[PDB]
């Protein structure tokens, strides 16, 4: 839904991250059976300090890359109408990943130590410093992490209505303001679409069904029940293989969101699912030892700004500061996006 | 399609409300203004937020508008609409540094005490 | 309706511009900031939301 044309030029290259695996020489072995060992550990600890600095530079580089790709939601209002408006294209490593908050994501350049001996027959101070370094430095701190749409088929979002809709709005905004309308579509089958928590999609030029016009403007995917939604959605995913298998066709890994907690998501997709469908449906029926760590159908609940997954038992924290946005910010973004289309 | 889906803000008597509405883009405003008047406020022209109001003898397309723009319902100026003039500022640090200055405020009295 | 005539200046990293504005003041800033951006700018640094 736009009365103006957008043209896709070269994506602005992100800050260059690299995967140079840093190798660390093991601690010196203790005297095989004192200034000697003092100088030894002094040399090792200086080497360790500089390699600490180096790996911290690697981590800050990774984090700057991830923050270039996943900005804070409040920034998204400035993206549209810019050289970077829909930059991610299916060659990028950040395609179809939507930020869900800041969490400690492990390093992208795994540290290593040459495997010769890893016992405590080594220097106490040197080996202690190395173990501490390797224990903390695994992760970068508070980097924007996200959900990979391509490897998801049902994202059952347990939780309070307000916070659940906040997180879902954050994801849908983060997606639709980084992807073309020909590479990502959005559809919503909610009980009521007269309300600001989902009305904002009215402008979004990614809920429009291609080459149909119902009422004013091009016809939109917003509906009032899963049955009517699937009716309006069939000839845009009823040519697609099953979800796990691969396809060679160009296709939109579109989003479908079912605000209705009652609605069973089996009335849009099938049980194995479709390729390029992401059923982001909220419910309230909590699970209990329904063990499914499968990262293709995750059950994640938002509590007070912290999204928790259901891996194998108990709620395991997946993020720490779960991003969220209002209906107002989403309305503003949706307006600023309705000025461009290529569909 | 000759449609533009704009978000007109209402005549505030309870607060401004972004009533979204679709407007025929190729039609002169003399016919759609009474309609949108009926819509936004249950019962004179449109203007971009900071800009100058559009002429009643024009079309939304010609003055230029797109499906995401915000139009406020105002009344055309009695006299001629006048341009805004930009004052070139060559240093903002001094305005900020002197706006952070108060002559003998209660803070000075606290310091002296 | 209510309106208000306020003067704004962009500071930025370059010699900004002070201009008047006739802004309607009944609605959240998020709906009027892009208007100010269009006015006082002559229109990536890792862009930042401006208010």
């Amino acid at each position: 839904m736009s009365r103006l044309i957008f043209e896709h030029q070269r994506r602005l290259t992100p800050p260059t991250t690299r995967k140079g695996t840093i190798t660390i020489e093991p601690p010196p072995q203790l005297p095989r059976v004192t200034e000697e060992v003092d100088a030894e550990r002094a040399d090792y600890l200086r080497y360790l300090s500089v390699v600490r600095d180096n790996v911290r530079a690697h981590a800050a580089e990774q984090r700057a890359a991830l923050e270039w790709s996943h900005p804070e939601p409040e920034v998204l209002a400035t993206i549209p109408g810019t050289r970077r408006q829909w930059e991610r294209d299916p060659r990028d490593r950040d395609f179809l990943v939507l930020r869900a908050g800041r969490h400690d994501v492990p390093l992208d350049a795994a540290l290593k130590v040459k495997d010769t001996a890893d016992e405590i027959d080594l220097e106490p101070v040197a080996h202690s410093a190395l173990r501490g370094l390797l224990d903390v430095q695994r992760t970068v701190r508070d980097a924007p992490t996200g959900l990979d749409v391509a490897k998801l088929a049902r994202i059952t979002v347990i939780g309070e209505a307000d916070e659940a809709r906040a997180a879902i709005r954050a994801w849908i905004a983060q997606a639709v303001t980084w992807h073309d309308p020909t590479m990502l579509g959005v559809a919503l089958a909610a009980p009521d679409l007269e309300s600001g928590d989902w009305s904002w999609l009215k402008w979004l030029p990614h809920v429009d069904v291609p080459n149909e016009a119902d009422g004013v403007g091009p016809a939109r995917y917003l509906t009032t029940s899963t049955a009517e939604l699937r009716e309006r959605l069939a000839p845009a995913l009823a040519d697609r293989p099953l979800f796990p298998a691969e396809s060679g066709a160009a296709l939109k890994h579109l989003l479908v969101v079912l605000d209705d907690p009652d609605a069973d998501p089996d009335d849009i997709a099938r049980k194995p699912g479709l390729t390029g469908v992401t059923v982001i449906h909220r419910t309230t029926e909590l699970p209990n030892r329904e063990q499914y760590p499968d990262p293709e159908r995750p059950i994640l609940r938002v509590a007070d700004g912290r999204i928790e997954r259901w891996q194998v038992g108990g709620w395991q924290p997946c993020v720490d500061v779960a991003d969220a946005m209002s209906a107002a910010e989403a309305a503003h973004i949706a307006r600023r996006l309705s000025r461009w289309d290529s569909n | 399609m000759p449609i533009v889906r704009v978000a007109v803000l209402a005549a505030g008597d309870d607060g401004g409300r972004l009533t979204e509405m679709a407007l025929p883009s190729e039609l002169p405003l003399r016919e759609i203004l009474p309609a949108v008047q009926r819509i936004v406020q249950p019962a004179l022209s449109l203007a971009p937020i900071g800009g100058a109001p559009f002429s009643l003898d024009a079309t939304l397309d010609t003055v230029g508008v797109v499906d995401g723009d915000l139009l406020a319902l105002q009344a055309v100026p009695s006299g001629p609409p006048a341009p805004r003039i930009v004052e070139d500022i060559a240093d903002a640090a001094v305005i900020f540094s002197e706006a952070r200055r108060r002559q003998w405020g209660p803070t000075h009295i606290a310091r002296g005490a | 309706m209510p309106i208000v005539r306020v003067a704004v200046l962009a500071a930025g990293d370059d010699g900004g511009r002070l201009t008047e504005m006739a802004l309607p003041s009944e609605l959240p800033l998020r709906e009027i900031l892009p208007a100010v951006q269009r006015i006082v700018q002559p229109a990536a640094p890792n862009p930042v939301r401006l208010s």
